Parts: structure tokens; sequence; C-alpha cells
């Protein structure tokens, strides 16, 4: 689940920083790109970013 | 430059030592140490606190 | 899976937890920790448990 994904995400990746930031900017793009595509009000671009980086990417 | 350093601390209408250039950037409250490492931001909110049963951890009341 | 017959309260849960930890995520543990505090409470209540000057036995 996203929670365990969020865990697995950084349970087997680069510096926990290093990750984040790239999670971050990603979502940044996930927000910039697809700007207000699917409302996303619920699945924050960050959340997206995470899942698509903690499961999709994995 | 620095009141009270050497001669007789100036004391004006403030009915107390004045506040020389030095001292506004010194002490516990020198600029440094309080507006500067410690500023006083917004987007905040305080309150009392209380046990939030029903509400699980990683959550907060609000 | 290790069933454990022991009086759990302080420390029993302490190292427990850790144990969990290592062996599982955090995330899980947390959510463990939780469920069980939750026990904690409700039983506590159910026991019902008061104290008093009398409860202060004297040796």
């Amino acid at each position: 689940q996203i929670m365990h994904r969020a865990e697995d995400l950084i349970s087997a990746a680069s510096n926990r920083y290093r990750i984040t930031v790239q999670v971050a900017n990603r979502a940044k793009r996930r927000r910039y790109e697809e700007f207000e595509s699917a409302e996303d009000a619920m699945m924050k671009p960050v959340l997206r970013a995470i899942i698509e980086m903690s499961d999709e990417l994995t | 430059i620095d009141n009270g350093r050497r001669g007789r601390t100036v004391v004006g209408a403030n009915n107390r030592p004045l506040k020389s250039l030095s001292d506004i950037i010194e002490g516990k409250q020198g600029r440094f140490r309080q507006n500067l490492l410690g500023k006083r931001v917004d987007y905040s909110g305080r309150s009392v606190i209380v046990v939030g049963p029903k509400l699980k951890i990683h959550q907060c009341g609000l | 899976m290790i069933f454990r017959n022991r009086v759990v309260d302080k420390g029993q849960l302490r190292n427990l937890i850790s144990w969990a930890f290592t062996h599982y995520g955090t995330a899980r543990t947390a959510v463990m920790a939780d469920k069980l505090k939750d026990l904690g409470f409700r039983y506590a209540t159910r026991a019902g448990v008061s104290i008093s000057v009398d409860d202060l036995m004297v040796p």
C-alpha cells in the first residue's frame, strides 16, 4: 500500500534525502506538467509522485 | 557606539540606559540571536492541547 | 508468529516493539503500536481500577 510503498521507497533507494528531492521535483513536474489535469485534489501530485515512484517506478 | 561602555551610561527620557548601536545586535536579543536565528513566522497556530482518542496517531486534531 | 505467554505492560511492549521494528517495517509497527494501545485502554477501563488511602495498605 502507498504507506508500505512510501516505506519500501526509501527502504531500498539512495540517500533518504536524495530520494526525496527527486520525488519532489518530480511531483513538481507532475504538477507543472499535467497542470490541474485530473483534479488531483485527492491524489496530490506529491502523492502521485510517490506511488508512481514507489510502485510504478518500482 | 556603545553606551555604557566606558563613561557614564547615557540615560534619556527612557529613564534608563539608552540603546547604543552595539547591544541592538548583541546579546540575548542582539539582532543576531533573536531576529536572526529565531525569527517569528506566520502560517502558525497555537493552542492548548488535549488527548485526541478516536483520532489515530500521525493525525492531529485541529 | 511467536505466541508469547507473559504479563505485558512496561518493557514487554518496549522491546517488543523494537522487535517488530527490525523485523518489519516501521509502518507496520506503528500501526501495530496503535492497535494495541487501543487494547490497552479498553481493557484498562474494563478492569476498572481505582486507588484510595485504604488502597494504601500499610505494611
